């Protein structure tokens, strides 16, 4: 009894409206899709959602016929200016560390802030990922990003990341 | 323009004049600017203390000289509910954006203060000049919104300049105005008036004289 | 895209009075960790000035660094109309960026000083308004302070100049002060400085009459 697999691509589960988002159903031949516990119409090995709608957010889960079910997979998919998006949460010490402040359509960003437990802990002049070649203890704390589109002046919500010993 | 951020909202209050007299319309003006001519469309929602009302007057979409579009919403409030404190909220929709913008104007909250008003003889310096000066000090009052205006005789004076509101170091505010006329009008001496528009006045008014 | 400048002018009460030095200030801000050099360059009136006082780049709490440099100006300069050029420099700009500031310009115009004592009808109160009126100014720029006996009295507010239908400028200031204090029999005191005042000052007094 193999467990089929839901992968992203691109892989974060928190998105804006607008965003694309490809969901592969890993098995081993047909394909069929759950979201929030109910068929959908594809029976594609890959589901493809062009354009993210809030909506789309909730579990999803696929199967193969040489496949049982697969664990949910969670989308989020969020309302707003600015996300700031990571490959995970828990970061262990040495670590890189690289975060995204991902801007609803792609929209260019300028002066753009990473904020550590609000104080500013990098700036670039144009959008540009957040690096921590090897994360510390001391890299642990909530953070948010924000910047200027156009004149705009427009903020991520809140995330919190932790390094372990 | 590259309008890479989209619409922004502006929302304003009735004037003064409007909101205290009977006999005037007060209303709320949402304006919604730097709308993109590839997404044009702009949708309004208007409320009142969270209660959505349909009885709005939008105009259509104005071209603007700097190649956008200017588009207004203005809503009609009743008299009494904007002095009751009632909060008036405008959201706008429009593709350029997320998320629909949300603007919320009310009247200021807090205590009304009476004004206080003290007309001023020109003073001893400027009654050799051929033009006097003469002062209506409005002060102690709350909140800021306020009309003031002259009279001699019951008829209008035009020749005058009134200053913003001030916040006096009481939290409350004072303003003065200044009615420049000629000086043997002071000196024979006819009655000039300084009259003012203001929610904690009784009746919503008062008229303070000023003669020789 | 890259740091801001802001090129500020000088207090103008300090382009007035001998005992001060007038000074014009060019702030940049939003300067990279990345690139953190700033230079400064400053023109009066077209020429090249090398005494301008730079300070130590400070980083603020959002991570940027904000440079500032201070140019002490002479007050006729400053006065006559003579404009003040800050250029800076930085690897995050393609060009350098360039401001400048002068006095506002036009026929300066002398106010005159009014002092106006309370309304009869403001005795029921506690405390009184003294009123200083100034009018028909040119710039607006101005300063306006109170005395008592040879010490500043604090407890007034000025309004904005406010433009007049001639062009000019008029302002009120208030002086609150007790009701039985001004009963006493002081004399209080209206003090301005503009530019087209004989030395840059005036006085007049108000009192018991
Ligand atoms: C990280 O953190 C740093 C530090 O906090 C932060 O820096 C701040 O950044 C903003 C820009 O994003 C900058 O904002 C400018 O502020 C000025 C006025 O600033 C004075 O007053 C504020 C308090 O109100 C005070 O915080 C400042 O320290 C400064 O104080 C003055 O300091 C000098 C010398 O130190 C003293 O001599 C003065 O006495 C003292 N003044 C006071 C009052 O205390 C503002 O400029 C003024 O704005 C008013 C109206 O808002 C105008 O009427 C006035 O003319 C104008 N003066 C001047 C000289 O320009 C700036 O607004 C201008 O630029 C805006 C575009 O950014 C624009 O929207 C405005 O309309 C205005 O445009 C200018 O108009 C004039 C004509 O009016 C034009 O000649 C000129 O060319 C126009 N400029 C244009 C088009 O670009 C602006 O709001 C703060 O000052 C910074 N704070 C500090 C402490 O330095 C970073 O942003 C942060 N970075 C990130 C990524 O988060
Ligand atoms: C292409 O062209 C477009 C038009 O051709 C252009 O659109 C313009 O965009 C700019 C922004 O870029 C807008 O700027 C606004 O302007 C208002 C004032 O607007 C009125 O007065 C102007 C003259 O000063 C008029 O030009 C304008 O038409 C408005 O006129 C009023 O209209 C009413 C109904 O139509 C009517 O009832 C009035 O009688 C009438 N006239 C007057 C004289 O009032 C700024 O006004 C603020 O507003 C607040 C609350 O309303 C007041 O308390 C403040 O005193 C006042 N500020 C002043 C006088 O400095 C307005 O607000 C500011 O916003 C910025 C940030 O966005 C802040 O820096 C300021 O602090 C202020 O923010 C407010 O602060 C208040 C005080 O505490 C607070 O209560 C508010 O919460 C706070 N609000 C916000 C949002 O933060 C801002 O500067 C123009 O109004 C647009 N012009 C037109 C014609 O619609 C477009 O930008 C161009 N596009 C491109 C790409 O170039
Ligand atoms: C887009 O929008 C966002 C959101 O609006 C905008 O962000 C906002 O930017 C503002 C402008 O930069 C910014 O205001 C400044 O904020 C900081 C606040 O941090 C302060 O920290 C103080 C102490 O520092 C720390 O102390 C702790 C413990 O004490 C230590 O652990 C740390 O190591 C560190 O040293 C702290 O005391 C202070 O608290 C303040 O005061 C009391 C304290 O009792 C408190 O109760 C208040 O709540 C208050 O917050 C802050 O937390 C601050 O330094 C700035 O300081 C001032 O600047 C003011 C005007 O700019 C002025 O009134 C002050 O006098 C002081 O100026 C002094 O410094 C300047 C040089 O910069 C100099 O010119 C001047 O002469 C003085 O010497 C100021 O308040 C907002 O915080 C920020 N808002 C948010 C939510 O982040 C963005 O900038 C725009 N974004 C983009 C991306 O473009
Ligand atoms: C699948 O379930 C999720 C619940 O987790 C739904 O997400 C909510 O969607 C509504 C409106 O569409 C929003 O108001 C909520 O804020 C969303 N909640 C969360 C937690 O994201 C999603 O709509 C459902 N989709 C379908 C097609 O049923």
């Amino acid at each position: 009894l193999p467990k089929a697999v839901v992968f992203l691509e691109p892989q974060w589960y928190r998105v804006l409206e607008k965003d694309s988002v490809t969901l592969k159903c890993q098995g081993a031949q047909s394909t069929q899709w759950f979201h929030n516990e109910s068929l959908i119409s594809s029976q594609a090995s890959s589901y493809f959602i062009d354009a993210a709608t809030v909506d789309d957010s909730g579990e999803y889960r696929c199967q193969t016929q040489l496949s049982t079910l697969s664990d949910p997979v969670q989308l989020e998919v969020h309302i707003g200016w600015l996300l700031l998006q990571a490959p995970r949460w828990v970061f262990k010490e040495e670590d890189p560390i690289h975060l995204r402040c991902h801007s609803w359509k792609n929209t260019a960003l300028h002066k753009v802030t990473y904020l550590q437990n609000g104080k500013g802990r990098k700036y670039f002049h144009h959008n540009s990922d957040f690096y921590i070649p090897k994360a510390t203890l001391k890299d642990s704390g909530s953070y948010f990003c924000r910047g200027l589109v156009g004149s705009k002046n427009v903020s991520s919500e809140t995330v919190q990341i932790t390094i372990t010993q | 323009p590259e309008l890479l951020g989209g619409p922004s909202v502006f929302l304003f209050p009735p004037k003064p004049k409007d909101t205290l007299m009977i006999s005037r319309t007060p209303e709320v003006t949402c304006v919604v600017v730097d709308v993109s001519h590839e997404d044009p469309e702009v949708k309004f929602n208007w409320y009142v203390d969270g209660v959505e009302v349909h009885n709005a007057k939008t105009k259509p979409r104005e071209e603007q000289y700097n190649s956008t579009y200017r588009v207004v919403s203005v809503l009609t409030v009743l008299h009494q509910d904007w002095l009751n404190g009632k909060e008036y909220k405008c959201k706008v929709s429009n593709k350029a954006l997320p998320a629909p913008i949300e603007k919320t104007i009310s009247k200021a909250k807090g205590q009304p203060r009476e004004p206080q008003v003290y007309t001023l003889p020109p003073s001893r310096d400027e009654l050799t000049k051929n033009q006097v000066s003469l002062t209506c000090l409005v002060k102690g009052f709350y909140p800021s919104d306020i009309a003031v205006e002259w009279e001699s005789n019951g008829q209008p004076e035009n020749n005058y300049k009134t200053t913003p509101p001030v916040l006096d170091s009481d939290g409350s505010f004072f303003l003065y105005s200044k009615l420049t006329v000629d000086k043997s009008r002071w000196q024979q001496g006819n009655v000039f008036s300084c009259s003012v528009m203001h929610e904690a006045l009784h009746n919503h008014y008062t008229q303070k004289s000023l003669s020789l």
